[PDB]
Formats: structure tokens, C-alpha cells, sequence
């Protein structure tokens, strides 16, 4: 992620959308950054697709 | 209240890596635009690929050189990686002939040169030679699309050539980022920007040039309705 | 798709009005699926919020990210106003389509589970 | 002779997990990761 | 590894303005979810149409309130001008607004809206309501052109106090279905058969929507032009 972040892009839309779905399922905490939700599921070895 | 052409920006680094962007966009535009373009960087770019290797004194791929290390499989494993540019784009094939002997480790710099033709890896280990090893060696290198297996073009110049599975795409890397952007009092607009990773054969510019280009063709496929009668 | 969303945030207000429920909704106050309860009949907010003419709308919305497939909504289907998810909307058409038959795919289906 | 994968070939892990492969996709059909990367795989989780 | 073939053939099924079928064969593989997802996307979205963007009924405050003499409710009466559609004879126009004023027993179809410069009712046999004895619907409502889809929340225009702000539905097409069969033409199998399927409100036809969206995304591809 990191390596993104210093390349010059932030969050995706997708990813926004994901995100969204992903805490409703209850995967992530609401209220983090995008990038700290990114990490939970990541965490989960779960990813973005 | 129409959204009207964007400002299109490009950054390059050398001739391997790419980004473009487009922004603003109405949207949904960002996926739309964005998606297609890669599906056709990754599959239809043209492009170059060895698709040929004789070896003097060996017969067949299964096969062992005295002296050197590697045997056939991984000699032509690793020509598989040869990245051939042709700068003429009249020239449709080029045979590069290489004369070695050990000890050394023969590269793909050390192939002899040929007018309009670069090696974008010349470190690109080949071989490893060793006292009284020699190799000496013809490769067929094609210009062509997609992957093409040595099983489907089996092309070979000479008797004892042995085919090689060929891979022409340039491209190695497509990713589109889409992210949020705003013109004026519009808000959820798509901000595009394609990145984009070759094999120095092409640059990423005129991957995307070609490939929008594939697209707009495709698109012209469309203008000529026909009736379909089932009755 | 034809499994509808079950939200905690609202939990059962009470509320006059559906205007003062869709403002609880618009301050966050209550999710869009929670089950509360409006002039005395439980509802929820999503099935006041979005009131869609025929099936084609509905889609059409879930098409622009306006709601999701599991979202309970209010669409008018085949005469009828209907408080379902768009997903059922889309199972029920899907059957429809499939049989050729309007009429008889509505009467097969169970559409509330 | 050669033999590359190919559709019907045996395929499994070392936990039991067994399945003969019934498609081959170009790399552009393929899932990927934001960054461009492709998956070389997909699993179905029903067999878990 | 020598590959020249034919352009595709371009096949159409139409049944009248509302419905077609769009048969492209063979393509190169993937090409079949190439061309068909943006298409699918731009028909949607970006496809230009006109929508009921507000409405204004005498003596009612707001949506969920009823009609004294009128059965239907508010609710039922913006549902039915959602599936109004209008269609605009000259492009410089951009909003309207359509009044109507009837009584006594009767049955308001859509073609009972006083007509307007320019403007076109394609369903006029839509039924907006039905007024029993003293029954009575004044009502003006707000026709503009636009794209896709607007909750009413998003653009929220109000002329007056008691307007209720309408769902827009501008997108002319109605649904848009895509599917991609293999096909083959001599020894090459994995050649694609794209085939569309595209639902209009009869204000512009599949084959003009199609031809519409097609057209967007070349306009689009041109953007890659001047750095
Ligand atoms: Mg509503
Ligand atoms: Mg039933
Ligand atoms: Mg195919």
C-alpha cells in the first residue's frame, strides 16, 4: 500500500464501494480511513478484487 | 450542465513504465474508459517474441551441450525472455546468430547485431560456457500478437530447428486507477489515470495509442446495420 | 440477492411523520434498513426514502449505486405496491422471463423469503 | 514429450483439496489486485 | 502465428420503437465483454432524455398526504408521472412545466395536459388518476432533460413552498442486457458473439440509443489526443 501512496494515488472509488460493503458486513471499523479499513480486511488476508 | 473534454496529462519513465490521466470525467467514466484499454493492452498489442532456436549439434530441446550448463529446456527458457525491438516497421522477422565458447557467461549482448535491431535486456543471462564448451546458435525472433505456443506455429527454419513458445505481447503490466474529483459545483466525477508496463520493445504511449486506436476500429464495426430475418 | 438487509442503527424509533424519519435518516440518526416505526405501523426508512413506479426504475437505480439489491424498498410491481428488495424484484422477473408467463411466475414464486 | 496444463488435467494442494482444471482464461478475463496483478488461480470457498 | 480474418457482421432485430436485438459475430476473444460492458454503462448513464423533476398539487402539503376526491394518493399520483414520457421536438429547449386542471367524475390520462410548444406526449393513454363526484386536481408539473438517474434529494427544485421534488428518470432506455457466446469461424474456436438487448421508452429508439452510445465513447477515445 505504502508503495501507492508514495506513487501519487489515493483511494479508489471501487475500493470506497467495497468499503462500504465490507462494513456493513461488519469486517471493518466504521469511522477509520479509507487506508486503516484497507488494512483490517487485509489483515483477513482478505483483499480488494 | 455537459461535461466537456478533459485535460489529458502524461508521465513517463524511460521507455518501460507509463501514466495517463484524464480528468474530469462524467461519472462511471473512469471504468468505462478504463477497463476496455486494459483488456486490450494485456491481450491485442503487437509485438515481438523469439519464435525459433537452432543449436549446432543438437537435435531436439531434450538435449544436453557439453561444456555448458543450462541444457536445451532452460536455454530456450531463457531466450524466451529476449526482448527484441525492430525499429523498421517494414521487417517482419530477424534471425540472430550467435558464436560462443567458454569459459564464459554468454548474455544476450553478446548476440551479433543487426541493422534496426535492439536488445532492450542485454544482461539477459543465455547461457553459462565453461572450457571447451561451445555454443553456437540461430534464433528466430517474429513480429506477432498475443501468445502463440510452439505447438500451434511450429516454425522451423532449418531441419534440426526446435519451435518456441511465443509470447508477442509488449505489455506486461496494465492497472487504471479511478479516483474522486470535482469541476465547478459537480461533484462524483471520475479522475482516470491509466499505468502502464512494457517491455521497453514498445513504450506504454504507443501501447495506448494503438489500443484506443483497436477500440475506435472495433466501434466502427458497428455502422453497418443488417436486417435479421428469422421469418 | 434475494436476501434483504437487517440494520441496528434505528432500532425502532418512534416517529410521526415519515419527513421527520427520512431527517433522522439524512442526520444518520437511523440506517436505511433499521426497523422503525412511523404513525404507529412499523416500516423502515428505505421503504418511505425510495417509492419506485415499476421494477425497470428500481433497477435502473441499483444500477446507478442509488441503493443495493438487499436494500428493502418500495416498488410498484403488477399493480401492486410492494415492500420488498429490488433483488426479489429482479428473482421474480427472472423467473417471469424464463416461463414467458407473468401471471403464473408470480403465483409459483415466494417472494417474502 | 512437452506437456503444458491443460483442460481435464489433475490438480490439487496438500490438504486435500482436489479438482480438475475446466477453464483456462486469458490473463485479461483473470480477477486482479488494484496494482494490475492478476490471480494465477480461483478457488471456489464451497469446497471448504 | 500468421492471423488475417474478416470484419464482423453487424446483425439488428427490431420490434417497434421500444425493444431490439444487437448481434455482433465473431469478434477476437474477450472482445465480446469489451465492447458490450462500456456500451452497457454509457446506455444507462449518459444517454440524453427528459424526466418529471417536480410536482405541485392544490391544497396538498406533502407527498405522503392524501387527495380529498381522488383515491389514488400522492404517493400513486408521482409514481404514474414517473412513467410519463416526453419527448422534446427542438433541442434548444431544456425545462417545462405542464399544467393540468380537471373535475367532476372522471379518468386524467396523460394526454389531458394542456400541450406546449414542441413538446410531445408519446403515452397519452397513461393513466395519472381518477376524480370521483367533487373531485378535484390542479397540478403543474416540472419536465426537464437530463441524464440517467436523480433521486429526488439530489437535485431538490422547488418553484414554490408546496412543490414535491420528483425521482428523475431521464435515461430514455430502460434496461440494457449483454451476453457473450462463443463462436467459430473455420479452425479459430474461441472467437465471441456479442448480442445486445436494449429497452427504450419509445422517445428514442434502441437502434438511436445504440447508435448514441457508440458515438459517446469514440468522442471519448478522442480525449487521449492532445497532451
Ligand atoms: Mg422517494
Ligand atoms: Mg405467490
Ligand atoms: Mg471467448
Amino acid at each position: 500500500f505504502g508503495k501507492r501512496k508514495g506513487e501519487g494515488f489515493g483511494v479508489d472509488k471501487r475500493e470506497v464501494e467495497v468499503l462500504r460493503r465490507a462494513e456493513k458486513l461488519g469486517l471493518v471499523t466504521p469511522g477509520k480511513t479509507p487506508e486503516e479499513q484497507l488494512k483490517e480486511l487485509f489483515l483477513q488476508g482478505k483483499v480488494v478484487l | 450542465s455537459k461535461l466537456k473534454a478533459p485535460v489529458f496529462t502524461v508521465r513517463t519513465q524511460g521507455r518501460e513504465y507509463g501514466e495517463f490521466v484524464l480528468e474530469p470525467l462524467e461519472r462511471g467514466f473512469g471504468v468505462t474508459l478504463g477497463n476496455p484499454l486494459r483488456r486490450i493492452l494485456l491481450s491485442s498489442i503487437p509485438g515481438t517474441a523469439v519464435t525459433s532456436v537452432y543449436i549446432e549439434d543438437v537435435l531436439h530441446e531434450f538435449s544436453t551441450i557439453p561444456g555448458v550448463k543450462e541444457d536445451v529446456v532452460e536455454i530456450i527458457l531463457n531466450l524466451k525472455e529476449l526482448v527484441v525491438r525492430f525499429l523498421n516497421p517494414s521487417l517482419q522477422t530477424v534471425t540472430l546468430l550467435l558464436k560462443a565458447e567458454g569459459p564464459k557467461e554468454v548474455k544476450a549482448r553478446d548476440f551479433l547485431p543487426v541493422a534496426d535491431v535492439e536488445i532492450m535486456n542485454p544482461d539477459l543471462h543465455i547461457a553459462t560456457l565453461e572450457e571447451g564448451g561451445r555454443l553456437n546458435m540461430e534464433v528466430r525472433v517474429d513480429r506477432g500478437v498475443g501468445y502463440v505456443p510452439a505447438e500451434k506455429h511450429g516454425i522451423k527454419d532449418r531441419i534440426n530447428a526446435i519451435p518456441v513458445d511465443a509470447v508477442f505481447s509488449p505489455v506486461r503490466r496494465v492497472a487504471f486507477q479511478v479516483e474522486d474529483t470535482r469541476l465547478g459545483q459537480r461533484t462524483d466525477l471520475d479522475k482516470l489515470t491509466l499505468r502502464i508496463w512494457t517491455d521497453g520493445s514498445v513504450t506504454p504511449l504507443e501501447a495506448l495509442n494503438q489500443a484506443v486506436e483497436i477500440l475506435r476500429e472495433h466501434l466502427t464495426y458497428f455502422s453497418n446495420p443488417q436486417a435479421a430475418a428469422v421469418a | 440477492i434475494t436476501q434483504v438487509r437487517k440494520e441496528k442503527k434505528g432500532a425502532g424509533l418512534e416517529f410521526a411523520t415519515p419527513e421527520e424519519a427520512l431527517a433522522a435518516h439524512e442526520r444518520g440518526e437511523v440506517a436505511l434498513n433499521a426497523p422503525i416505526k412511523v404513525a404507529g405501523r412499523e416500516t423502515s426508512v428505505g421503504r418511505l426514502k425510495y417509492v419506485f413506479a415499476n421494477p425497470d426504475e428500481a433497477l435502473l437505480a441499483v444500477a446507478h449505486g442509488i441503493v443495493d439489491l438487499q436494500d428493502v424498498v418500495t416498488v410498484r410491481y403488477m399493480g401492486k405496491r410492494l415492500e420488498t428488495s429490488p433483488g426479489r424484484i429482479l428473482f421474480a422477473r427472472i423467473v417471469a422471463e424464463a416461463v414467458e408467463d407473468e401471471k403464473v411466475a408470480w403465483e409459483l414464486i415466494q417472494l417474502d423469503v | 514429450q512437452k506437456r503444458k496444463l491443460q483442460v481435464g488435467d489433475k490438480l490439487a494442494n496438500r490438504h486435500g483439496n482436489k479438482g480438475v482444471v475446466a477453464k483456462i482464461l486469458p490473463v485479461e478475463d483473470m480477477p486482479h489486485l488494484p496494482d494490475g496483478t492478476p490471480v494465477d488461480v480461483i478457488l471456489n470457498p464451497l469446497g471448504v
